[PDB]
């Protein structure tokens, strides 16, 4: 693909791609670098980003729906400056006044990352043998965008991410006209696994980097593809020695330094924090206890516990009030004792924790996970009971109630054995905790766990409270519980407790950390105002909100350059004309495409606009919450594209002779079409001042440094662009 | 009242 | 063209041996539909939807749906046949057939006819594909005892009609196709192009997933017209554009007309209002006729003198001067209070005073809200109705309905002389009372009961052979519905009906608002059915559908694939896309192994069939709605023709004649009628099949509902997510 056009020499000088290259990088720099101290306050996902960086500063435990490698980018620059992680970034407007974070050294970095994505978008478009306009055009459509630019100078993970792109890209690019020249050098050893420490950094910061990895293995399998064919002139074993090495270089060399990645993570995370609550009781004995305070508190037979329902923060609650004789759809309910969810702490949510009957458990004794148990309920001096009832509002379910101590140590003592059954298996038999260990409350002879809900309430009868009930999809997250408090706990176990680490094999910490990962990402469907779906992205019909203040009346809003961007969707749109006429005119006998114009088109432009569709289209399959920021990637490619197409547009791209094939062997063509390169000039002039004006008209809102009187922010109001201080 | 199996045999909804 | 030498062959068999196998399966597919077709005698499933949209088809009253009107219409006109008047609604799943007659016996074989009819429209979609008549017999025999494709056509369900339309589009696209390959623009060439337009027009006026089967025919019709644009071709610019413009006709805007056409007979049957109202703007319900029941329809006001009658026994409340024996047969003391009784006939016994609640500040001529506390005075006794903790006549743990005097019923028994007209809905509080449009149960405030009766025992001679009336705990009981049917003490003024005018709104604009409802409801309705799956179990038949039940016979239809034929259908899909990289990757290599013959049939019919499966299966993974196992019949459907054909083809000699040259170059040599090993063939099909028969009278038993189950049997047939009900 493309070897006759990627093995020309360069069009131009090489002193005409220094210049361009260095006007580019120093509007970039100056762009990202504008006022970088404003605002002296938290912006949007500054919030979790900065929290981050001092967690691990602190190395204080916690979870992220992210990989580690970008927050610990952030991080080991706090670490270069001497922070220690004192501050939190708890809230948008928090100043950084009172407590000094280095914010100006992180939002540096990342304007950084941001400016020299710029020269790698440049040389990605030169080695791909482009002119040095076109380059200077395509990495100026970056430079100068409100979207780039806004993202790439706050304390966000995006700035790694498209240099992490970028560079994949340009990688990707070198390793391809290796491969053209001479395959198996030590040149195409060295870009082969550049471009694979590039796609690890780029999984290694967001997933969304498995899109890169699509668009850099479709085009590795195509090459492999024209390898594979006979009229390459390999033997079998010559092929499968760029397969092996291509797999070693791109999949396992990149997955080893993924992995890398959180074991640097775990290495440093060493003590008990906000993460903890993320993971198995097994997976936090392998952190230390923090220099502060733990209320992991071990839960001893004959403790008073209250039990505590996650989702709800409704206490496991009990009281003389009994159920009625019938339900309101007439079935008959035990008339037993009443067992509700209650949210405000009370003497009826005190549950002593007894052992089974005829057991050697004395007072003092750890209760282990998936230990049968029985719960008394301390006001009325009952044992927790559930059976073949069904609860009032689920048939399906079970009544939780109450039998007396006669009863329940007689016939009954099936129906009162309970269980704190584990959310992993292998956390059973470990010690409970109160705070720190999640469980079910699982009932042992109908298998079923104690589960509450707050989208109904009891009637009059139920006093207005939770309903509990046994579930018999035992597996349900919300079937989860958690001891709370202690009431009855000794003096000598309210201070401090020292613990013994116990050592986790890497790969089970690893495999736990990243199911979390991946169950925690999808359930992000809740509902944000400033969600946006795949096909506004395009058009940049909508924008969010990062920062207001309101005595100044200025603000951050996160847009892209909608001349920028419109420019692309019409060059997308103006290459598949290009394409479906090529296309049809061929098979017309017409051949009005010169080959090089068609390698040009087919190659480095279907390279493009392949990582771009890899970029896009996945997201129309997503149904978790998105965001525009997620585009950025593929607007980066369609900026290359663009810039790439229209130096084609304004070449001669017409065959030597309409009636033949030039790709034909032995066929006569054009090897170097004539670009035009006046009206070429001229019309990348005049779309980049129209860029450039945009930029500078949104320039208060990217920077969020000048106040805009009310019908200069309604003048930016269009589509569904909603402005705060347009009233 | 015994609990039930399967849920229930109920119908597709067609909204309000 | 795609499998032009194939596709031109003569049948590999005599034409009797195709009409012996049509008949037998066809006869298989009959017996395993009507077996049992009368039962269970009651509501079914979906039944409750779309007997009820069959009823107010009948009584032209106006309904919303979010799929098309075409396969409800179609319910409806069988209705229409037998007579039947809309009478019964389909309210809930187990309701008895007996009690109210809608015509079930013949809408579950209209079903069954077209499932039965789907079978040989499949064997001759293969014969038509030059398969063998074995071939095209086990194809079908896979689908007429399938358990799903089986319960699914003896039900009062649209899939019978959208799987048949499915069947006959395949069928009349391949016939199309023969005529395209033979001789384009024939008299028959326009028969099946039309024919399959037409076909294609009823599985979309059915459900909205026909889509999909217009997705698999435009694609073999584009790959076609771009074999007839190429020069290769021979065609000149003008006849290729008749072929476009001719497809184009024939496949989108006729069958757009008749997708109109269904739309324009249902408003034009459902002139009416009803219950889709509420769905549709005030200028679309202005083109709706007002209901009967709301032209005679009239405010309850507070002194109006009333009859209340009773839905389902069509009863009126009554009372007389005779009184309750002091014991009941069963030796039960009564109050020995005045009866009350339900009576058929209209007299002046069944009128009933709506008298306020003692110090209410409300007059004469204010409405009575629905869930506002009344007395109720019998005009002609002058005593108030009166509910107490006294036994019913017949029922033990009902209450006895009688009547207090004025005097005692102003004094301590006050309380249980106050009843609320208690809305069937909980949305209906507060509303305004109307006679013959507004159903309520009778409730009693002190005791909680509802006012209750039935038909199927009289009281003894004592009572008149009267019905009872009586107060029943499970007050939700829809047999607890009541109306008011006249108001006797009427003013002039409000008797006067002033009809509504009809004004007319333009088709089109009527058929656009209807549409974007239809696709707005469609995305909503978010739940959470503990029964919904999703696309990737679909194709193991892992989970199932509950039906019905009956907990007393503890007997149950599921909803379930013919697992042994899905995971072999699974298993025919992996070896075709096996054989195909084979292929693909022995050809790039120089290596031939596979005859132009065998080619044909892989890249033809089979690859045809695969990608109508494609588009029937992985359009739903990107579908964020609710998602059920019978949205996958339509695959299925596709993957039994697809199997059939799959495996002649494997048990063929395969073979090239040279493995160093491409038979696909013109002017090789070729073997044109590739052997197929029927007799080990043969063989295998009668494995594979009586595996599938005895899977199918394994799981009988959950199709028809027939057979009581024992707990061990009903746990030996839960495996996977097959949850079933009767398993302890
Ligand atoms: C001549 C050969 C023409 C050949 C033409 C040809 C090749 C097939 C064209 C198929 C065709 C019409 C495709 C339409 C596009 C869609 C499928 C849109 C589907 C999304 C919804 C409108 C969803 C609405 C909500 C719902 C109903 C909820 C589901």
């Amino acid at each position: 693909v493309a070897e006759h056009w990627l093995l020309q020499p360069l069009p131009e000088p090489e002193s005409r791609y220094s210049f361009w290259v260095t006007i580019v990088t120093l509007l970039a720099f100056a762009a990202r670098f504008y006022k970088i101290w404003y605002p002296k306050e938290v912006v949007f996902d500054e919030v979790h980003f900065g929290k981050f960086a001092s967690y691990y500063l602190e190395r204080s435990y916690f979870f992220d729906v992210h990989p580690p490698f970008a927050k610990m980018m952030i991080a080991f620059i706090g670490w270069l400056c001497g922070y220690d992680g004192s501050f939190k970034f708890d809230e948008i407007g928090y100043s950084y006044e009172t407590h000094p974070a280095p914010y100006i050294a992180y939002r540096s970095f990342n304007a950084i990352l941001g400016t020299l994505t710029v020269p790698i978008m440049f040389n990605t478009l030169k080695e791909l043998n482009f002119r040095a306009i076109t380059c200077a055009f395509a990495s100026l459509l970056v430079a100068i965008d409100t979207a780039h630019v806004t993202e790439t100078r706050l304390i966000l993970l995006d700035a790694i991410l498209i240099i992490s792109i970028a560079a994949t890209m340009y990688c990707y690019v070198r390793f391809y006209k290796c491969q053209l020249r001479q395959p198996f050098t030590w040149s195409w050893y060295i870009w082969l696994h550049a471009t694979g420490l590039s796609l690890s950094f780029v999984i290694s910061t967001k997933y969304v980097g498995v899109m890169t990895y699509s668009a850099i293995g479709f085009a590795a399998v195509v090459n492999l593809w024209q390898l594979l064919d006979i009229k390459a002139g390999l033997s079998l074993r010559q092929f499968m020695r760029h397969f092996s090495k291509r797999l070693n270089g791109l999949v396992l060399i990149p997955f080893v330094i993924y992995l890398f990645w959180f074991w640097v993570h775990f290495t440093v995370l060493n003590t008990s924090g906000p993460g903890d609550a993320f993971m198995s009781a097994e997976f936090q004995e392998t952190l230390k206890d923090s220099p502060l305070s733990v209320d992991s508190k071990t839960v001893n037979y004959f403790d008073i516990i209250t039990i505590k329902h996650q989702d709800t923060d409704a206490f496991l609650h009990s009281h003389l009030a009994r159920y009625p004789q019938r339900y309101e759809d007439g079935r008959i309910s035990s008339a037993g004792q009443q067992v509700t969810g209650y949210t405000h702490p009370d003497f009826n949510n005190q549950w002593e924790v007894l052992p089974p009957h005829g057991s050697d458990v004395g007072k003092g004794q750890a209760v282990l996970l998936n230990q049968h148990i029985r719960l008394r309920h301390v006001a009325t001096d009952t044992y927790l009971l559930a059976h073949d009832v069904a609860s009032p509002f689920y048939p399906t379910n079970e009544e939780i109630t109450t039998v007396t101590l006669e009863e329940g140590d007689g016939e009954l003592y099936p129906e009162t054995l309970f269980a704190f059954q584990p959310l992993k298996k292998s956390d059973e038999g470990h010690v409970l905790k109160s705070k720190t260990v999640s469980f079910r409350l699982f009932h042992v002879d109908t298998s079923v766990a104690l589960w509450t809900h707050n989208d109904e309430l009891l009637p009059d009868w139920g006093f207005q409270q939770q309903e509990i009930n046994g579930n018999k999809k035992v597996i349900d997250p919300s079937n989860n519980w958690v001891v709370d408090e202690i009431v009855n706990l000794d003096e000598v176990r309210k201070v401090y407790i020292p613990k013994v680490v116990k050592p986790l094999p890497f790969l089970k910490k690893w495999i736990e950390t990243q199911k979390s990962m991946f169950e925690h990402n999808n359930k992000l469907s809740s509902e944000h105002p400033f969600a946006s779906e795949p096909y506004s992205w395009p058009g940049s019909l909508s924008g969010v909100s990062f920062w207001t203040n309101g005595d100044e009346k200025k603000q951050i809003y996160f847009i892209g350059n909608i001349i920028g961007w419109w420019f692309q969707v019409i060059s997308l749109a103006v290459f598949v004309g290009i394409i479906v006429a090529d296309l049809i005119t061929r098979h017309r006998g017409y051949y009005a495409l010169n080959k090089m114009t068609r390698e040009k088109l087919y190659g480095p432009l279907m390279f493009f606009f392949v990582s771009w569709c890899c970029h896009y289209f996945p997201f129309f399959l997503m149904a978790r919450q998105k965001f525009l920021h997620h585009y950025l990637p593929a607007h980066l490619i369609a900026c290359l594209f663009s810039g790439a197409l229209w130096e084609v547009i304004f070449s001669d791209c017409k065959s030597l002779d309409l009636e033949k094939d030039e790709d034909i062997s032995g066929a006569s063509y054009e090897r170097n079409p004539k670009v035009y390169v006046k009206p070429y000039t001229v019309f990348l002039v005049c779309v980049s001042c129209a860029v450039a004006w945009f930029f500078v008209y949104f320039s208060p809102l990217v920077y969020g440094d000048v106040s805009l009187s009310p019908s200069e922010v309604v003048s930016r109001e269009w589509f569904d662009i909603e402005l705060n201080f347009s009233k | 009242t015994s609990t039930n199996a399967t849920s229930s045999s109920c119908a597709t909804p067609s909204l309000k």
